[PDB]
């Protein structure tokens, strides 16, 4: 499970650059993010979302 | 001596946040309770399960420095490669040496009178610990030859292993005397 | 083997009940937390004040066997005369040898496979300990020569002291090595 | 200070025999018992009371 501290940390480290990020969603909720060279499983649903908006959905 | 700032010679990241509801699986977990003064207590680690992609980010490697970034005890241990995948918890800050410095050499420096002062100066917590990663990474370490670090680390490790020899033998003998008496009765 | 019942060779009394509200005074107190596996932790005993009369009843003497009659683990220690007056707390049962048996000999027996069986059979508590003095005092101990008990006690004690030396030296060496390295 | 367990124990050990016992009272309250050969401070008030009655006063 992805937590709010791990997402911001990846942003401050320069691992999530730009205004968008690949996000895997389990059953509609945020499960994980995906960096450029990482492996997405065949059964996972990847959407490209905005970092500010992904950061606020985690706040809840 | 010239000094390199910790942030220029290591890759630093906080550990994985793991909720208490986990499926004990295959990946081991290091928490504050597993950080002894003589190293990590690998035998009592809480096991759990993690996806490969997220596990690969937090996977630990031989020579990482684990630092207690929360709690009431500023502990510092060096990770030794195990026969399983092991990650550190969110209450721990990992330092992965890049160049110049050895993990154990950073451990000695942060265990030194000045190291503790610099670690306490980076603390944002009065009663508890709330270490500041930025201030942590501004810490300057004397930089010495790599073979000289290895030489002090090789002997440090000899004393640690010999320290366990002596302790186990002292306990093994006292247990034998104890039983030499019980059988006597 | 001939055996004497524990109540025929000891004077048995529970320890004094002391409230957390006492003036840290002159007489030391032994509590469950001061009963170590290697003996009593005399350096961390809680001090307090007690009247002469009530103190004289509970005063401990060299060789008394302290048994944890409450708590979560049945610990057994022998009292060594201290530089001050020391009493056991109400969670401890005191056995004062009268004749025949040595305090440390009773200590060995209660810490033996049979001793634990006989002590747990006197336990009136399910999850916590409530040792029954009546049944504790009915425990039979093999009786052997006093000089032979002393010989085994002298050998037990030397191993205990040597165990402390060996432990302290390994720690004193590890700290010397540890500091020979900070010099660099 | 005397507690109900310490008084009980002295009765069952045979140290308090008979139907009465010496009792020292501080500020009107039971402070201790006195056995045949124990020394009372000059400043302590000894009253000889019944054991059944002293057992119930501490019970409260």
């Amino acid at each position: 499970m992805l937590y709010i501290d791990e997402f911001k940390e990846a942003i401050d480290k320069g691992y999530i650059l730009g205004d968008t990020v690949a996000i895997v969603r389990k059953n509609g909720k945020i499960f994980d993010y995906v960096l450029p060279h990482e492996k997405v499983r065949d059964d996972e649903v990847v959407t490209v979302e905005r970092v500010e908006e992904v950061m606020v959905e985690l706040d809840k | 001596r010239e000094k390199v700032t910790l942030g220029t010679v290591v890759d630093c990241f906080k550990g994985k946040a793991v909720s208490s509801k986990v499926v004990p699986g295959d990946v081991g977990l290091i928490n504050l309770s597993d950080m002894g003064t003589l190293g990590i207590q690998y035998h009592q680690l809480r096991t759990f399960q993690m996806d490969r992609r997220q596990l690969l980010r937090y996977l630990l490697e031989d020579g990482d420095v684990l630092i207690a970034s929360k709690g009431t005890l500023k502990k510092v241990c060096v990770f030794h490669k195990q026969n399983r995948d092991v990650v550190a918890s969110s209450n721990i800050t990992v330092l992965r040496p890049q160049k110049l410095l050895r993990g154990y050499y950073i451990k000695f420096f942060l265990d030194s009178p000045i190291g503790q002062a610099l670690l306490d100066a980076a603390d944002h917590g009065k009663d508890v610990i709330n270490l500041s990663t930025k201030e942590l990474l501004d810490i300057p370490i004397p930089v010495i030859p790599l073979v000289k670090q290895d030489y002090l680390i090789n002997h440090y490790l000899r004393g640690l292993t010999d320290y366990h020899r002596k302790l186990n033998r002292a306990e093994q003998e006292w247990e034998y005397i104890q039983n030499e008496i019980q059988k006597g009765l």
